[PDB]
């Protein structure tokens, strides 16, 4: 998913 | 990072790791930075986008491994954080994904240069290496896109620059990669950045010194067929930095 992508560290919808 | 090799931070001693405090007093890591100037850390402002309180995060230089200390290491708090006002996200590209972290200490001092602790040149406007040159990454990514876990030593790899005009194709990532951005990947696609390695330095020999050319900013999954690790181009980023410094 996105949320283990570069891009989306400490983000809150991961 | 996936493949590449085991590495210490003498390798890469411009290598900043970036935590985040939490909320009840866990720290967990956040991101990789690369120390510009004695008091300067450059990084990702997606790495900070969420949460840009700079009360909630910690800096070090001179670390080799995530969870445990390193003899010769500094741990910062940070005094500005500083996040580019043009930032811009959309279901995979950042744009302008750029931010400085002015660091000192509980004693109120800046990094003091050592054997583990070093600056990185940054480059000369609009100067950027050859498509295929070779460049290195650094962080504590992850080792396996599948991975729950950030390995515990530092990590590098080698992947080659691509060109503006390949990383625009349809089949890698059309529209997405602007003049700002930078791709790079592996010729069989076997090495890359990672989640965690976001905000940290891709290096290049430019004009014979080490010069920080990219950040790591976005990309499909990683090590992925067609789909480049994307870089910010810092060379492109110059009257940014010397304001914000």
């Amino acid at each position: 998913g996105a949320c283990s992508w570069r891009g989306l560290e400490n983000h809150a919808a991961c | 990072i996936i493949g590449g090799e085991f590495t210490t931070i003498e390798n890469q001693p411009w290598f900043a790791a970036i935590y985040r405090r939490h909320r009840g007093g866990s720290v967990t890591y956040v991101c990789g930075g690369s120390l510009i100037s004695p008091c300067w850390v450059i990084s990702a402002t997606h790495c900070f986008i969420d949460y840009p309180k700079k009360e909630d995060y910690i800096v070090y230089l001179g670390r080799s491994r995530l969870n445990s200390n390193t003899q010769g290491e500094m741990k910062f708090e940070v005094e500005n954080l500083i996040l580019h006002k043009d930032y811009s996200a959309d279901t995979l590209a950042h744009h302008n994904d750029i931010a400085l972290l002015k660091i000192r200490s509980k004693e109120g001092r800046c990094a003091q240069p050592s054997r583990t602790i070093q600056t990185i040149a940054l480059p000369s406007m609009y100067n950027d290496p050859q498509f295929g040159t070779s460049c290195e990454i650094t962080g504590f990514g992850k080792e396996q896109s599948t991975d729950y876990l950030y390995p515990e030593q530092l990590k590098m790899t080698v992947v080659k620059l691509i060109s503006h005009r390949e990383c625009q194709q349809p089949h890698y990532y059309g529209s997405e990669v602007t003049t700002k951005m930078l791709c790079a990947a592996d010729p069989q696609w076997k090495t890359d950045s990672c989640q965690g390695d976001s905000g940290g330095p891709l290096v290049c020999s430019l004009q014979g010194r080490m010069t920080l050319t990219g950040i790591v900013s976005w990309g499909r999954g990683c090590a992925l067929k067609d789909k480049p690790g994307v870089y910010t181009r810092v060379s492109h980023f110059l009257p940014w930095i010397r304001s914000h410094t």
